[PDB]
């Protein structure tokens, strides 16, 4: 289906762009999950809608900014692994650049649950935490107000489990205890530690009277609720598995729920994540801490100017694309602005210096605009600058014996002489006698560029 | 479609034709097509096939190949006949010559037409034919 495929992402594209950002960073969740798999087309296609929700909201939105974040440094991570690929780095900058305007078929996996034991340390716990569960479990059933009887009626008011903690046997406990033991092992085996610290600690109806202690009030903090979401995705994970292994038990095919996790409602992630904190909520009542056993595109810079500086060695051996792609993105920081700035540029004069006697082609064409770029970045924005003006000198000594590739590097010297200027003379008595040499026989274009950018 | 195109159109199909009724089998679109010298994307190919029981036959075929003719027809045709006008070579037309090459024979029609062409064609004045297919074209 190819025009089907076609008018679908035109119906995805203009419903997006028609739509305020909250909804379309709900949906932008799924593009950061659909991104890691870029390098399929359509796939991009769905990135570049991303980029189009990114060139939208990049003006009052430019919760998910830290998504933004990580989705910009995943796809510039999945990006430098080889047309489309020039498609996506086009689409790149303008999300770069808001990116910077901020910083102005499924397949569950789950673990093996009975290979790893449990230390008894713990299992002095297990006999209040285990009891603690299903005495709120029956809190909750007080809450209904159900009373014991014999006969198992849903109408009568009965339930026939309401039996005291003294009453209940081992294989009576075992029902109950088997999803604690297999997510304490889930927790256990991963090399995840609870050690010690301090001591711990409407009417009502027949049967079992639990006076428990109200779980409606407690709150863990920002990694701890993160360990508690990473144990509710490997639950659902769980409980969809399990749902798989019996859909095609009769001989059929698959509900529709089988969807990415960021696309369900909040009470299927709620009740896995309660699940999940009814141990760390009765930890934090007896006071066990649960331990582990913007910025960011500014710190991805330097990184980024590293990976430009392997690519101005290796590209020009079809990489020119993967060296213009970073030119733009570099275009788009110096559209979006400070040590490590001046760490960037110094990796910048080494890109700039590590292809300088070989200047394929549209690499050497972008790179003026990259140039300028650079220049509009001095003037957006260490005594080192003598002797990247002699690799300069070497640049236009490798570019000057070439068409016009002597007129190129005297204005990318002009460039640097605006970035420079705006805001030691030896390079420039070099300057003079590059054009003393070759003036008299591209070369007045050389004239005006070094006859105003002198200073 | 013209004498050599359907000639060739209906030979391949007979050659590719074995029991004699004028149905080939479903399976035999790309080999016809690359009997053609054409390879394109299978979705194409199913589309082609899912608009022809389970026996490709004559009609739309001879139908769907003069489509994919006249798509590259239009391209060549609608450079070659402003090749006819604008010396230079560069899709340029200016806005009085391009009054003087609008009004051609057959339709030959009134101040309603190039009226149409003049209020949106966009002048500055050249007018390159980019505009004048995105409008015409619809």
């Amino acid at each position: 289906k190819g025009c089907s495929l076609t008018k679908a992402q035109r119906d995805s594209i203009e419903v997006c762009l028609l739509s305020r950002p909250s909804m379309m960073q709900h949906l932008l969740r799924r593009l950061v999950f659909d991104v890691p798999l870029l390098n399929k087309m359509p796939l991009k296609l769905l990135t570049n809608h991303y980029e189009r929700c990114w060139k939208y909201y990049c003006l009052p939105g430019g919760a998910s900014e830290e998504e933004l974040h990580l989705s910009r440094k995943l796809f510039w991570g999945i990006f430098d692994a080889l047309y489309e690929q020039e498609l996506f780095k086009l689409a790149l900058p303008c999300l770069s650049a808001v990116a910077g305007a901020l910083p102005p078929n499924f397949n569950p996996q789950p673990v093996d649950t009975s290979n790893i034991t449990i230390p008894e340390k713990l299992e002095y716990f297990i006999n209040k935490y285990a009891e603690h569960s299903h005495d709120k479990w029956s809190m909750d059933k007080l809450a209904n107000g159900w009373i014991y009887g014999e006969i198992y009626s849903d109408s009568s008011k009965v339930q026939p489990l309401m039996k005291p903690y003294k009453l209940l046997s081992e294989k009576e406990k075992e029902i109950y205890r088997w999803p604690i033991k297999e997510s304490l092992k889930t927790m256990l085996a991963w090399g995840w530690r609870i050690e010690r610290t301090r001591e711990g600690d409407v009417d009502a109806a027949h049967g079992y009277s639990p006076r428990a202690i109200d779980m409606s009030n407690v709150t863990l903090s920002r990694d701890l609720h993160a360990m508690a979401e990473m144990m509710a995705e490997n639950y659902h994970n769980i409980w969809a598995k399990k749902k798989k292994l019996e859909l095609e038990s009769k001989g059929g095919g698959n509900h529709p729920l089988l969807v990415p996790y960021d696309t369900l409602t909040a009470k299927e992630k709620a009740k896995d994540r309660e699940k999940a904190q009814d141990i760390l909520k009765f930890l934090q009542i007896n006071g066990y801490a649960v331990s582990r056993g913007y910025f960011l595109s500014a710190a991805s810079r330097p990184l980024c100017s590293g990976g430009h500086a392997s690519n101005k060695e290796k590209e020009m051996v079809f990489c020119k694309l993967g060296v213009l792609v970073r030119h733009r993105i570099s275009l788009f920081g110096n559209d979006a602005t400070l040590h490590i700035l001046g760490q960037t540029l110094d990796a910048r004069t080494v890109m700039k210096t590590g292809l300088e006697s070989v200047k394929f082609l549209d690499n050497a064409a972008e790179d003026l605009e990259k140039t300028m770029e650079n220049l509009k970045q001095g003037q957006f924005t260490t005594t080192v600058a003598l002797l990247p003006m002699l690799s300069s000198l070497f640049e236009h000594i490798g570019q000057h014996q070439f068409l016009e590739d002597v007129q190129v590097s005297c204005y990318r010297i002009l460039t640097s002489l605006y970035a420079l200027g705006t805001s030691v003379e030896r390079q420039r008595s070099a300057l003079g006698e590059c054009l003393a040499a070759f003036a008299g026989a591209a070369f007045l274009e050389t004239h005006l560029d070094k006859h105003n950018i002198y200073s | 479609l013209t004498e050599e195109q359907i000639a060739e159109f209906k030979e391949a199909f007979s050659l590719f034709d074995k029991d004699g009724d004028g149905t080939i089998t479903t399976k035999e679109l790309g080999t016809v097509m690359r009997s053609l010298g054409q390879n394109p994307t299978e979705a194409e190919l199913q589309d082609m096939i899912n608009e022809v029981n389970g026996t490709i036959d004559f009609p739309e075929f001879l139908t769907m190949m003069a489509r994919k003719m006249k798509d590259t027809d239009s391209e060549e045709e609608i450079r070659e006949a402003f090749r006819v006008f604008d010396k230079d070579g560069n899709g340029y037309i200016s806005a009085a010559e391009l009054r003087h090459v609008m009004t051609n024979l057959g339709e030959k029609l009134t101040d309603e037409e190039v009226d149409e062409m003049i209020r949106e064609a966009d002048i500055d004045g050249q007018v390159n034919y980019e505009e004048f297919v995105q409008m015409m074209t619809a």
